[PDB]
């Protein structure tokens, strides 16, 4: 099974550089070209460049020549992309992509969220939101993920086995700290007789927290 | 440096309808050795990597639903979705691979549906948050349509504007509605100075707002 492994988040200071890594597995590493793509809300997807691991040959989007440098280590089947002289303009999600010789198939990493900032990494506080004290057909529970930095967090319910009736709200930024929430709606016959737990991952702090929703 | 342009940048349709997405390249993508147009289409859903739909401009990737059809040659290409499903909401990107790679600017596909009122739920600070010394009051306005909506907080009967952060979900892939969270953030000291906390949702489905309220000292 072909897999491309990228770190969830990197936080680096403005003016510094960073080497993002992309660990490939499940195929013969030198057979496939490796591409890098930047995603921002403003520009959508931008191709950065590609390296041929066999030859070390590279090619670049004109926009990123002299910003990015692509390399690869064959024995560790890992591709790297170095970004230099970082600005807020470089904060973005960065994907690696392996292009199969079979042009019907390409393989994407999960994307590394790079944040160029001087602010400190802050793990979230995760708070269970049970209903107000005081009955209906169904019940809505919440999970409040407050005061983390940098992005992202991922949130599931019951390890992802509870996915219907779920709403997860994009984070907002305030005073260099993000807050996000999620709601889940179930029937009153399922909660609280069955356990419902929200699971929060904050990759930049290696945080993985579980909060069981308990009645007030 | 081949340039790619997509249109429209966004469009909305009801489920069951057809959509045609256009993509133009600054030069021909046709290779006169392999006889291929090196043009591909990708679907990107929120929070996921893009997935390949069509390559060589018309060859549907195995396992891609039949309703997706690519077409075109030279500089002009089309992605057709012959019957839009609720789960097809996404940004669709074209990508040339003739000389280098270049992505188009994308088309965001949104879905139209009947109006629906929000279901409003209010949440006092958790006891965990209070023991940590903070206090956030949360209101969810769930499964409404259209996306426009207004929230008013009242504290002890009087409007509160400071300290509110609002956040809209992406359109639901199953029922095509929107939801919105509204969070009033106070210090614990400020929370304990007041008693009644109210969130009022005004939506085009009713002239009367939908109101949820609680009193702190009834916890």
């Amino acid at each position: 099974e072909v897999q491309l492994q990228q770190s969830g988040a990197e936080l680096v200071r403005p003016g510094a550089s960073v080497k993002l890594s992309c660990k490939a597995s499940g195929y013969t590493f030198t057979d496939y070209e490796m591409h890098w793509v930047k995603q921002t809300p403003v520009h959508g997807l931008e191709w950065i460049g590609a390296i041929d691991p066999e030859t070390g040959g590279t090619v670049y989007n004109q926009k990123f020549k002299g910003k990015a440098t692509l390399t690869a280590d064959i024995s560790s089947t890992t591709a790297y992309m170095e970004l230099r002289s970082l600005t807020s303009e470089d904060s973005a999600v960065y994907f690696c992509i392996s292009e199969d010789i079979d042009e019907s198939k390409d393989y994407w990493g999960q994307g590394t969220t790079l944040t160029v900032s001087s602010a400190k990494t802050t793990a979230p506080s995760v708070y269970p939101l049970a209903p107000v004290c005081g009955s209906g057909s169904s019940v809505t529970l919440g999970c409040l993920v407050k005061g983390y930095f940098p992005e992202p967090v991922t949130l599931t319910w019951n390890s992802g086995s509870l996915s219907s009736g779920v709403h997860t709200f994009p984070a907002v930024l305030q005073s260099d700290l993000y807050t996000l929430s999620s709601s889940v709606t179930v029937t009153s016959s399922t909660w609280p007789s069955q356990s419902i737990t929200c699971n929060v991952a904050h990759p930049a702090s290696s945080t993985k927290v579980d909060k069981k929703i308990e009645p007030r | 440096d081949i340039v790619m342009t997509q249109s429209p940048s966004s469009l909305a349709v009801s489920a069951g309808e057809k959509v045609t997405l256009s993509c133009k390249s600054s030069q021909s993508l046709f290779n006169s050795r392999t006889r291929k147009n090196y043009l591909a289409w990708y679907q990107q859903k929120p929070g996921l990597s893009p997935t390949l739909l069509i390559y060589w401009a018309s060859t549907r990737k195995s396992g891609v639903p039949d309703r997706f059809t690519g077409s075109g040659s030279g500089t002009d290409f089309t992605l057709t979705i012959t019957s839009v499903q609720a789960e097809d909401l996404a940004v669709y990107y074209c990508k040339q691979s003739y000389y280098l790679r270049t992505f188009g600017g994308g088309t965001k596909l949104e879905i139209k549906r009947a109006d629906a009122a929000p279901t409003v739920s209010i949440f006092p600070p958790s006891s965990e948050q209070l023991t940590s010394g903070g206090a956030s009051v949360v209101c969810f306005l769930n499964n409404f349509y259209p996306k426009d909506i207004n929230v008013k907080w009242k504290i002890d009967g009087s409007e509160r504007q400071n300290g509110v952060l609002n956040s809209w979900t992406d359109q639901d892939s199953k029922d095509s509605t929107y939801s919105m969270s509204s969070t009033l953030t106070l210090t614990k000291d400020e929370y304990e100075r007041h008693n009644s906390y109210t969130c009022e949702a005004t939506h085009k489905t009713s002239t009367s707002p939908i109101v949820k309220s609680f009193n702190r000292n009834e916890c």
